[PDB]
RNA sequence: CGCUCAUAGCGACGCUGCUUUUUGAUCCUUCGAUGUCGGCUCUUCUUAUCAUUGUGAAGCAGAAUUCACAAAGUGUUGGAUUGUUCACCCACUAACAAGGAACGUGAGCUGGGUUUAGACCGUCGUGAGACAGGUUAGUUUUACCCUACUGUUGUCAAUUGUU
RNA sequence: AUUAGCAGUUUCGGGGGCGUAAUGCUCUCAGCUGAUUCUCAAACUCUGAACAUUUUUGGUAAGCAGAACUGGCGAUGUGGGUUGAACCAAAUAUUGGGAUAAGACGUCUAACAUUCACUAAUAGAUACCACAAAAGGUGUUAGUUCAUUAAGACAGCAGGACGGUGGCCAUGGAAGUCGGUAUCCGCUAAGGAGUGUGUAACAACUCACCUGCCAAAUGGACUAGCCCUGAAAAUGGAUGA
């Protein structure tokens, strides 16, 4: 019906607009990719100033706390109908949390399928490609050349942002080799107030 | 690259449900025969592995 | 058993000796007589003997010899028959007496030949083609 | 049986015919023994009652009894333990079934021994149920709706016929459903002994409560 | 049953042309033609303009249902081959005899001399309008291409299907020409 | 049970069928007479497939074996003992699978047995005799009719006018 | 004839336990008694009605043997059931017309129209009567009940699947994952002291669990219709064709 199934959604309600007036800033972060491994050194940093409260898409279950407030929520930047997200809290320090949430980010290879971080460099070149490795390239349908004494594919610049799949051949290519693209964990969308936002600009130090 | 071949050839092969009132090879999802000699059924078993 | 012959296997020797076919033992062995019992590869009809050429293998017993032999079922070859046959030459052969030897289960005479040993024989078998005195 | 395919006492024909004196030589029955797990519990703890009714009239045989109280408790180990299980059965072989041999079944004989005095000697039991008979109900918790059923599933494919499978409104081995027993609890009117409520009178009782109101549950 | 369908529509792009005539159409594209026919009841098959093919059925069974469905995927299939063609590419793999195969576009024949040492030339011809052509890794693939799906499919079946040793063990060996990536399309 | 693992292969305690290749049950037909048994010979049919063909399972690595399907298209033996079907052995074989047709087949045979009269023995019986005990000797009649089949003429009495 | 616990005996018949020990005290346990409970009958009964079909005994059964009632057959055709001693309609002097019965009404074959589902089988098609079952089917048809869903369900695809910690047991080695017992907390939208693949054991992979994308229904356990499997036999072949 309603309110029901296992482990409660009804539960998660109070969590995303009862809580949702109790605070100074906030900052709407990116999770697509960190894991709970890294994602738990941000839930103690972020604790201790405040919360990571979302039950996620529980935002359209917020239009009872915004007849006072006027919360933006699909006419903010990023309209949340492509991507996951979770909303951080912060009361205590308002000034020195948009930054040590970038500092608790993990670098490593990408995955198939992946929605990604916004940098993605694809492995390409003498450091890039192994010899023994250019078997799967002739394999692919796509052409390869001899660029710097080495058969590759070549590119070595960025093809695919936030909200975008990485194609599987370059996620195994990724994954082969020693190459980790960029560093990524909560990666902030923008500053975000209560009732409105307070800096429409991305943050990633 | 060598094992990635050998997950082929078992995907064909070996990977299949083997149905026992009637030992058709079907699929990894079967949950019947589709032969009208085994009455369908429900009595799929995964087909074996490899023993020396 | 073996056979490994030669390539084919001949090139059919005639009938000749049918089975309860007495003839002799032409070998250095006990025995005198050897009784053919059956022939190997005889696949059968309804009331029809088999019967063994030349080269043929035939499960046999010594009716008479020394006793050490007799009363046992055991493997010889056919090495000539009186029963004629044609060849790939075009004359028909035949010899003076129905006979014999004694053998291993894959064709292994071991003692040596006496009379003829028919070139069919010589052709199919290879231990007794060696043991041979007069294959011709 | 043993001796012979059950489909040849499939159904019920003939009058009753039971161990008495006027046929002292049958052979005891392959069940004695109508019994499965803890049968010193309470009727208040296990409220919930599985039966086994035979759709058919038939002739259900002894030996398919035994069968099909063992594959209850051969699901009894596997799912729970002994102190959630309760039968008595509810279905004895009274009827006892008569079997005229013939000596030449691989000998021979121009018609000599025949019919010529045809009577059958008793040899088997048998229990005649009808296509409403409870065959097994099983007494046990509430958190066992699937695994009894299932046992009783088991059981159902030992006996001839088909066989419905129900789940009762009543607290096992008792006429009150459990919205009327849960009245008579609360009351007070209720009353037990071990395995067997006895329920406190209004007639019987005009003026003597002084042991049912004192033992009430 | 009779429930009346609803239309199954399927997008067409500007690059191609869809005919259709008597419950029987004919993608054109610029790689090439593909026909098909589809023998129903009241299936209306009708063009809307150039950007939609409509499939319907007024009142359906439910297997009648069923197959407007696939119908439509069929055409779809058609309209993607004629503008992007399918690619097909198939590794071999055996664990000790190199198994040598070799392509005859003149005849459009695929031929495999070795593969159990079995010294037959197992060769089959490919369906027609479909191609295999000799490409390279390391001596491990064959990559076939063509405009019909259903008839590429089946191509690389009939050389899967006879690629493989028919006595004993099936686990124990790993013979054949097996399809790899089918999802793949030429580029353009 | 199968080291593990209910169902590779088996499968208790139970239950449900089918077949008429067992023996009974019965007495419906036949007692003014349907020649009993086995064998030889010959044909056809059945599938519940032993082998061979194509397949699929397996505790299928290989070889070997077991399990199942489509399949009855083709094969499925020589012998010692016994009247024996049955039985048991030897040998061959790809395999030497199971069955039906008035328990196929006596104007087809044979007559070894059963199965008349002679006779011997054993046990029984006072005896005549009995024996579903053993032994030995003991008539196998008729087709030329009808159909069926094998072949052979001949009429298509317009073989389409005749040859 | 038979099943079960329970109460009061309980010291007793016997085992112990209880104060150093007892016909002294209480248990399981037998025996006695009481109130409940399961089932029970040709040869029990408080009570107690109204060849065929029905009743009915022996028999595994029979187209077997034997009874009761009624109606047939025999003694009897006719119409129908393709065919038929007994079934159904219906009784038989000889005819005509009429209208019916059972039963039929594509064609054989006298007789048709309209209309709603069901059957996808080589099925199925006139009771007696020429067969067929237990048990199976994500075949279809309808129906029952329960649960989930705009709090983002269902399906796919994608992300995550952590800390205490390799908990405590045991041991070449068992570190979530041969096996024994407890099975809690932190941080969370959420993550079992863990569902298998794997490894000397790990690692790695996988699942429960949670969520993104998409956008309206979805999942299940039963029920009973037809249909399929179950479903093998001998001359060629029988819904009569």
């Amino acid at each position: 019906m309603s309110g029901a199934g296992s482990k409660r959604k009804n539960v998660f309600i109070e969590k995303a607009t009862k809580l949702f007036t109790t605070y100074d800033k906030m900052i709407v972060a990116e999770a697509d990719f960190v894991g709970s491994s890294q994602l738990q050194k941000i839930r103690k940093s972020i604790r201790g100033i405040g919360a990571v409260l979302m039950g996620k898409k529980t935002m359209i279950r917020k239009v009872i706390r915004d007849l006072a407030d006027s919360k933006p929520e699909l006419d903010a930047l990023n309209t949340y109908l492509k991507q996951n997200t979770c909303i951080i809290f912060c009361k205590d320090n308002i000034a020195e949390v948009k930054r040590v949430i970038n500092t608790q980010r993990v670098g490593a290879p990408a995955k198939a399928g992946v929605f990604a971080p916004n940098d993605v460099i694809i492995p390409a070149g003498p450091t890039g490609m192994e010899p023994t490795q250019t078997s799967f390239l002739q394999d692919l349908k796509i052409a390869t050349k001899i660029n710097r004494g080495q058969i590759d594919i070549v590119n070595e610049v960025h093809i695919i942002k936030t909200g975008q799949k990485v194609g599987a051949s370059e996620a195994t290519l990724l994954q082969k080799l020693n190459i980790k693209p960029f560093t990524y964990g909560l990666e902030p969308k923008i500053i975000y107030d209560a009732g409105a936002c307070y800096s429409p600009s991305i943050s990633e130090e | 690259i060598e094992p990635s071949l050998v997950i082929l050839a078992r995907k064909y092969k070996c990977d299949k449900m083997i149905c026992r009132k009637c030992y058709a090879r079907l699929h990894p999802r079967a949950v019947n025969c589709r032969k009208k000699k085994c009455g369908h059924s429900n009595n799929l078993r995964p087909k074996k592995k490899l023993l020396k | 058993m073996s056979k490994a012959q030669a390539v084919g296997s001949n090139y059919r020797v005639s009938l000749g000796l049918p089975v309860g076919a007495v003839m002799n033992s032409a070998d250095n062995s006990g025995a005198k007589n050897l009784y053919v019992i059956a022939v190997k590869g005889i696949k059968g009809r309804l009331n029809r003997l088999p019967s063994a050429g030349v080269g043929d293998m035939v499960m046999a017993t010594v009716k008479k010899g020394k006793p050490e032999l007799r009363k046992k079922v055991c493997t010889g070859l056919v090495v000539r028959q009186r029963k004629h046959w044609k060849r790939k030459d075009g004359v028909y052969i035949y010899f003076e007496d129905n006979a014999g030897v004694m053998c291993n289960p894959k064709g292994e005479v071991k003692g040596n030949i006496l009379g003829p040993v028919a070139k069919e024989c010589s052709d199919l078998w290879p231990k007794v083609a060696t043991n041979a005195g007069t294959i011709v | 049986m043993g001796r012979r395919p059950a489909r040849c006492y499939r159904y019920c024909k003939n009058k009753p015919y039971i161990k008495s004196r006027y046929c002292r030589g049958v052979p005891d029955a392959k069940i004695r023994i109508f019994d499965l797990g803890r049968k010193k519990a309470s009727t208040d703890e296990f409220p919930l009652c599985v039966h086994l009714i035979s759709l058919e009239k038939e002739q259900l045989s002894s030996e398919a009894i035994e069968a099909g109280r063992i594959s209850c408790n051969k699901y009894i180990s596997k799912t729970g333990g002994k102190d959630s299980f309760h039968m008595r059965v509810r279905v004895h072989p009274w009827h006892v079934l008569r079997i005229n041999k013939m000596l030449s079944c691989a000998g021979a004989d121009r018609l000599q021994t025949g019919m010529r005095g045809a009577f059958g000697k008793p040899m088997g039991t048998v229990a005649r149920v009808n296509i409403g008979q409870i065959i097994f109900s099983i007494r046990t918790r509430d958190n066992m709706l699937a695994n009894v059923v299932e046992a009783l599933r088991r059981s159902s494919y030992k006996f001839p016929g088909r066989q419905k499978i129900v789940v009762s409104k009543k607290w096992g081995f008792t006429a009150y459903n459990r919205e009327a027993y849960q009245k008579l609890k609360a009351d007070g009117r209720l009353m037990n002994d071990g395995a067997n409520v006895k329920v406190i009178t209004n007639h019987g009782t005009l003026a003597q409560y002084a042991k049912d109101i004192a033992a009430a549950n | 049953m009779k429930v009346i369908n609803s239309s199954r529509k399927v997008q067409i792009p500007e690059n191609v042309t869809v005919d259709v005539k008597g419950r029987s159409v004919k993608v054109t594209g610029p790689r090439g033609t593909l026909s098909k026919s589809f023998d129903h009841a009241s299936v209306d098959i009708n063009l809307v303009g150039k950007k939609e093919l409509t499939v319907d059925l007024w009142f359906g069974n439910r297997k009648q249902i069923a197959c407007i469905k696939t119908i439509t995927s069929i055409i779809e299939n058609m309209i993607t081959g004629v503008t992007k063609g399918y690619e097909y590419k198939m590794r071999f793999v055996y664990a000790h005899f190199p198994i040598n195969v070799a392509v005859t576009d003149g005849g459009r024949v695929v031929e495999i001399r070795n593969f159990f040492g079995e010294k037959i030339v197992r060769r089959i011809e490919l369906l027609d309008g479909i191609t295999c052509y000799r490409n390279e890794k390391a001596k491990d693939e064959i990559v076939l291409t063509g405009n019909s799906l259903e008839l590429l499919s089946q191509s690389c079946a009939t050389i899967q299907l006879r690629s493989a040793i028919k006595y004993k063990d099936v686990r124990k060996f790993l013979d054949g020409i097996y399809v790899s990536e089918r999802n793949v399309l030429e580029s353009n």
